[PDB]
RNA sequence: GCUUACGGCCAUACCACCCUGGAAAUGCCCGAUCUCAUCUGAACUCGGAAGUAAAGCAGGGUCGGGCCUGGUUAGUACUUGGAUGGGAGACCGCCUGGGAAUACCAGGUGCUGUAAGCUA
RNA sequence: CUCGCCGAUCAAGCAGUUUUAUCCGGUAAAGCCAAUGACUAGAGGCACCUAUUCUCAAACUUUAAAUGGGUAAGAGGCCCGGCUCGCUGGCGCUGGAGCCGGGCGUGGAAUGCGACGCGCCUAGUGGGCCAUUUUUGGUAAGCAGAACUGGUGCUGCGGGAUGAACCGAACGCCGGGUUAAGGCGCCCGAUGCCGACGCUCAUCAGACCCCAUAAAAGGUGUUGGUUGAUAUAGACAGCCCGAAUCAACUAGCCCUGAAAAUGGAUGGCGCUGGAGCGUCGGGCCCAUACCCGGCCGUCGACGGCAGCUGCAAGCCUCGACGAGUAGGAGGGCCGCCGCGGUGGCGCCGAAGCCCAGGGCGCGGGCCCGGGUGGAGCCGCCG
RNA sequence: CCGAGGUCCGCGGCGACGCCGGCCUCCCACCCGACCCGUCUUGAAACACGGACCAAGGAGUCCAACGCGCGCGCGAGUCA
RNA sequence: AGGUUUUACAGCGCCCUCCCGCCCCGACGCCGCUUGCUCUCCGGGGCCGCGG
């Protein structure tokens, strides 16, 4: 295909596969969680991610290529149900490709720039700076390994990204110091792979049911 | 002079602070060109009779009046004149309009047949009815013609940024008198 | 911000406009390093409207006056806390100085950020000057002057006034 | 290009606000519109009789005419560079009477209102507006209000 | 052989140079296209004060 | 205070469940001769007064949902104007002004006009 | 031309501007645990169902700016009385509107300005281009197409070596002064400061808007910084010795990455305690810009006149102003040919022609002198 | 006289061309500036076209009718 | 870290007082902002005084 330096600024307006964008190719990627995926909060307590530091768009083969760079990584280094990855973006932008032009003919309705709207060709994900692009959670012990996995990473995607060590307590949106505090005040219930917050301000018969 | 002085101090010994009154009297020059302003600035760059670059005006201090030198920022440099500014302008630069006419403000005859009614009959009473804002500053204010102001001597920090971040444009709280002095 | 010349101290205190639902608000103080008292007033909207809910219309400057260093005849050891936003990221940094004045101690930093790290006068967030005791100076640089009995020749003396004579049968001496 | 049609580009003017849908409450169409008061053009699309074009949504002019339904309004609409004076009939359930002169009729009545006091007292009690004054000088007490010491926060990642 | 097809580019210049005038408000404005039947009334109220 | 008639704003008024209440009034209720009405006196229409709170209705209750208000978010996001600011660029910082929204948290939950009537 | 100033910012009226008040909107942002649509993951309950969760919209949106659009800020007002009506109607006052009379300036935001007032006729143009920002198609384009504003076309001048468009600043002819943008080793005006601090060695160094390319990724080059860990219960390194050491990360400059054809380009020379990079100070250099003055013309005057003038179509005074293609208008004691008048000139030499002579006018042009020439010629009013 | 903008009620050497004056113009030299005009064009010094040189000639007219402005005569008339 | 342990055979801080112990210099070639009309036959250089 057209290689990356073609769609990696965000100089379109978003462009989704809707109603309006029919002929959309499947993205590259269509897992965007793996590992033990199915582990509780208090399993996989560190998070680490690869944060974005320039606004472009990353093509879905480049979350795919980054998406098996980090999963080998981490298994051999931690095994195959030591992490969960989650790659946080989503190919949702359609980029377009113009016709092969040529030198002329006497069909397609055109040879050059006449009618240049193009076919979608791909999907990217418009990232922002700042915005996470990938996520791992693992145990407190295997934070040298979720570095460096996520570090061959970058190397699968343009522009420049940050690894980051989150405060937060796995894929939760709660520092960890005051992870444990809330789960004991029973503010917090462990839901699948994170915590659902309950408030305070319910109907006081799902206040007794924690109780 | 002496009662900001005694304000201040009765403050301070109280361990408190005492806030002059926010300055009623401003002097505004313009310092960028003609050619190629935004009609928004120009409009207002006419309002304030500041038509040709390094030309002076006197503003009274108002939320009406700073909107106006807000909008048009990048091409003024002003500030709070004090009294030796408002002094020796209208002494050097000072000229009246008489009959829409530039007439230098060589006798008080001239001032106190345009500026009589307003009780200004001697070119003390203009200095004193601008530094000091009256009930008759406009009719004062707009007898005089605009400054025509002589490049400052010295040269500018540089033109096109404000003051704060190293320029001159802008509104400098006091050193405006410093401006007048290297332009008057 | 342009940081011309030295960057004198300035206390600027300000609070927000008084109203009947909240008469007297509190009063924030601010330690603004400035070349002149202009920028000091719009250097403490910047840090404290990025602190508090205030900007310059919403609030007023109670006052902005200089500081004058208490002790201008005595060698002390500057220990300054700052921000600056480089061409990648933020980050914080400490860096020690030594000089008579407070205010001539901020504007080594300032000359000294954009000598080591291109940083500009308006990226630069000065958070924390403190005066620090010899015994807690963490820079090598610094601690070789706090050697007491400390003698050093000036070798090799760079001629200057080398246009007073332009042409001259004398080579200039270096040793002195 | 574009359309010329009449209602091209009100997908949202036209609309109702939210949970606000439905028959339009009664005390909009029992509202009196004399001649010359001030009234705002704002056009609803449940009444699809009388609109207004969606040049006039959000301007302001004076009723001229009164009709069973309807009132005749005077608008100001510039066209490329000159300003006409357009005279379009629309009905009542697409305006409203117009704030603007009420203030300026609020202190009509309040001028007339303290000058004959002047004339009972002998007082000059100013009556024109001014612009925002200059903050006049105050004390700031710091008896209970000390001053608080800022600093700019570390940086974080 | 392709040309410009619009452009608002120099008009804003060439109508502000004799100014945007606003409609002159008479006193006393026309009474045209008012109400027939109550124009016809306010006739029969001005042949007979 | 309450019950109705007509309303105004049109959830602080809605929704779910629970509890309480009949002084007047309301509602249910009792009938189909007449007017009327349907497959069917259920409805609609009409005639009436044996019962009186089951429902409606009203008033309470719920760490209620929703809604409303405020705080927080946040001087954050964004944005007017400025630079011979930075950066290869993407973009970012500053100057001058304006200034959001959700999550989250807290409070509140119909107000009222005209007319008639009644003090459980 | 109607006025206003004259004849008192008298006041109106106006505004590519604010202020106050009042509306209008659905873009940025935000949101989707809110609807429509898209999309990831578990979890609970008896494939669904419930509570959560990841990530999105240009043709989605509860919410919602900044900037912006309209309107209102008085005598055309406000208040009061009477009258008219065939319209309206319980109610000649029930509405409503019209007509008439009376009362009340503290003209009831700021600033500016004579009204960009009212007409008539009207050329040129109807290929545009460019920049900041916004923005569509396109891999991109010194591409194509839009929005706001400026510029340019139509425009020279200082600076960017060079240049259409960048920066400064727009232009009558000058003197002095001072600046802008940009500069001050030499070319080349100005640092020939005993300028401040630091960074940096390049066997392709670097050298400033637009702008004349460079990246991902690397460096035990070098200088800062961040965060940890071992250390006089003897670390690190070397094979006991005796005091700091180690690791990760990050940020500046430099280096690698880095290959094109005639010989060549921070503009050149060259510069390495610098003539480089970053942060700054003082002094200095000059634009047709600004300030003061002289002069020319134009415009305006709320201007002056019925010993010298007074050709009033003249004269005098004061103030401001001056770019220009296409185009328009005015003035010409500019020039040419003939005519009606008028005033002349000429064989003692007209016209024409020539000139290193003397001059006048901003200029078109003109006068005079000299030479040649040999018979006609010119001024002024038409 | 710090006053409606200058005067000297100060003065020197040369003055009949040898040794004085002549802006501009002639020749020459230097410094700074400076690309070829016309034309179409968004943009011309253009590797766009026309132009080797000089003289003379050479292109907005006249007629009809119309419009508006102006001068003039008379005027509900006016023009023969 | 001067003298041999904190002033001793140098000095450097920080408190409590002693009228602020008391006197002396007021931004002064150690560091700012300005007249509340800064004062000067107060000096020097350049430019030109045109008209009437
Ligand atoms: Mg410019
Ligand atoms: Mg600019
Ligand atoms: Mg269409
Ligand atoms: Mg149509
Ligand atoms: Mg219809
Ligand atoms: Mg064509
Ligand atoms: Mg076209
Ligand atoms: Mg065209
Ligand atoms: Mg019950
Ligand atoms: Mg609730
Ligand atoms: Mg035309
Ligand atoms: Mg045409
Ligand atoms: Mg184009
Ligand atoms: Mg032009
Ligand atoms: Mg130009
Ligand atoms: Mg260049
Ligand atoms: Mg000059
Ligand atoms: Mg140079
Ligand atoms: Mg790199
Ligand atoms: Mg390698
Ligand atoms: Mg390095
Ligand atoms: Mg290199
Ligand atoms: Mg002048
Ligand atoms: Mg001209
Ligand atoms: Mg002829
Ligand atoms: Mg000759
Ligand atoms: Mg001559
Ligand atoms: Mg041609
Ligand atoms: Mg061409
Ligand atoms: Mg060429
Ligand atoms: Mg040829
Ligand atoms: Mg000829
Ligand atoms: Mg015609």
């Amino acid at each position: 295909r057209r290689p990356a330096r073609c769609y990696r600024y965000c100089k379109n307006k978003p462009y989704p596969k809707s109603r309006f964008c029919r002929g959309v190719p499947d993205p590259k990627i269509r897992i965007f969680d793996l590992g033990r995926k199915k582990a509780k909060v208090d399993e996989f307590p560190l998070c680490a991610h690869m944060v974005s530091d320039e606004y472009e768009q990353l093509s879905s083969e480049a979350l795919e290529a980054a998406r098996i760079c980090a999963n080998k990584y981490m298994v051999k280094t931690c095994g195959k149900d030591g992490f969960h990855i989650r790659v946080r973006l989503h190919p949702f932008h359609v980029i377009r490709i113009n016709k092969m032009l040529s030198c002329a003919g006497a069909d397609r309705l055109q040879t050059g720039m006449r009618g240049a709207f193009g076919k979608p060709q791909g999907t990217v994900a418009r990232v922002h700076i700042g915005q996470v692009i990938m996520s791992v959670r693992t145990k407190a012990q295997n934070k040298e390994h979720v570095i460096e996995a996520l570090r061959r990473a970058k190397f699968k995607f343009p522009g420049r990204q940050k690894i980051h060590v989150s405060k937060k307590y796995g894929f939760t949106k709660f520092n960890t110091c005051d992870f444990d505090n809330m789960l004991a005040e029973k503010r917090l219930i462990p839901d699948g792979c994170g915590v659902k917050y309950i408030p305070s301000r319910g109907p006081l018969s799902r206040w007794k049911a924690l109780h | 002079y002496r009662r900001e002085i005694r304000m201040s101090r009765m403050a301070r010994k109280a361990g408190n602070y005492y806030v002059p009154a926010e300055p009623k009297l401003a002097f505004v020059i313009r310092i960028r060109g003609i050619n190629g302003v935004s009609p928004k600035v120009r409009k207002v760059l006419q309002l304030l009779r500041l038509r040709q670059i390094f030309n002076g005006v006197f503003v009274k201090l108002n939320k009406a009046s700073i909107n106006m030198l807000r909008i048009a920022e990048p091409y003024i440099a002003w500030g709070y004149p004090n009294l030796k500014s408002v002094r020796e302008l209208i002494y050097k630069r000072g000229f009246g309009k008489i009959k829409k006419q530039r007439i230098a403000l060589t006798d008080n005859s001239l001032i106190e047949k345009t500026l009589g009614q307003c009780g200004i009959i001697c070119i003390e009473d203009l200095i004193h009815e601008i530094y000091t804002v009256g009930k008759n500053f406009k009719a004062a204010n707009n007898f005089l013609w605009p400054f025509k102001l002589s490049s400052p001597r010295g040269g500018m920090n540089k033109k096109t940024t404000h003051f704060v971040e190293g320029g001159d444009a802008g509104n400098r709280e006091d050193q405006i008198n410093r401006l007048v002095r290297r332009m008057n | 911000m342009k940081a011309s010349g030295t960057l004198r101290e300035y206390k600027v205190v300000g609070r927000l406009l008084p109203s009947v639902k909240n008469p007297a608000p509190p009063l924030y103080r601010m330690r603004i390093f400035a070349p002149n008292h202009v920028v000091a007033k719009s250097r403490f909207w910047y840090f404290v409207s990025q602190l508090r809910k205030m900007k310059k219309a919403s609030g007023e400057i109670v006052y902005c006056g200089l500081v004058f260093e208490k002790s201008p005849l005595k060698v002390k050891n500057f220990g300054i806390w700052l921000r600056y936003d480089s061409r990648s990221g933020t980050h914080n940094m400490y860096r020690e100085y030594r000089d008579l004045t407070t205010s001539g101690a901020v504007t080594q930093c300032y000359r000294d950020m954009g000598a080591r790290h291109r940083a500009r006068a308006h990226a630069i967030q000065i958070m924390k000057v403190q005066v620090i005791a010899a015994n807690k100076c963490r820079r090598p640089a610094i601690k070789q002057f706090h050697d007491s009995k400390i003698k050093f020749p000036l070798p090799h003396r760079v001629l200057r006034r080398q246009h007073k004579p332009r042409f001259t049968t004398k080579r200039p001496n270096t040793f002195f | 290009t574009n359309t010329r049609g009449k209602r091209r580009g009100t997908r949202y003017m036209f609309a109702r606000p939210f949970r606000k849908h439905g028959p339009i409450p009664l005390s909009t169409y029992m509202r009196i519109y004399k001649k010359g008061d001030i009234v705002d053009i704002k056009g609803t699309g449940t009444i699809q009789k009388g609109m207004p074009h969606k040049c006039y949504h959000g301007k302001t002019g004076r009723v001229y005419n009164v009709t069973q339904h309807a009132v005749g309004i005077i608008v100001n609409k510039q066209v490329k560079g000159k300003i006409l004076a357009k005279r379009i009939n629309v009905r009542i359930e697409h305006i409203k009477h117009s704030k603007s002169r009420d203030s300026f009729l609020q202190r009509v009545k309040e001028n007339e209102k303290k000058k004959v006091e002047a004339k009972k007292e002998g007082t000059w009690i100013e009556l024109k507006r001014q612009p925002a004054a200059p903050r006049p000088a105050h004390f700031v007490s710091t008896k209970n209000n000390k001053p608080q010491l800022l600093e700019p926060i570390p940086y974080e990642f | 052989a392709k040309s410009k097809n619009h452009t608002t580019h120099n008009q804003s210049r060439k109508w502000h140079r004799n100014g945007i005038k606003k409609p002159r408000s008479q006193r006393y404005e026309s009474l045209k296209g008012v109400d027939p039947k109550f124009l016809r009334n306010m006739r029969f109220a001005k042949k007979h004060n």
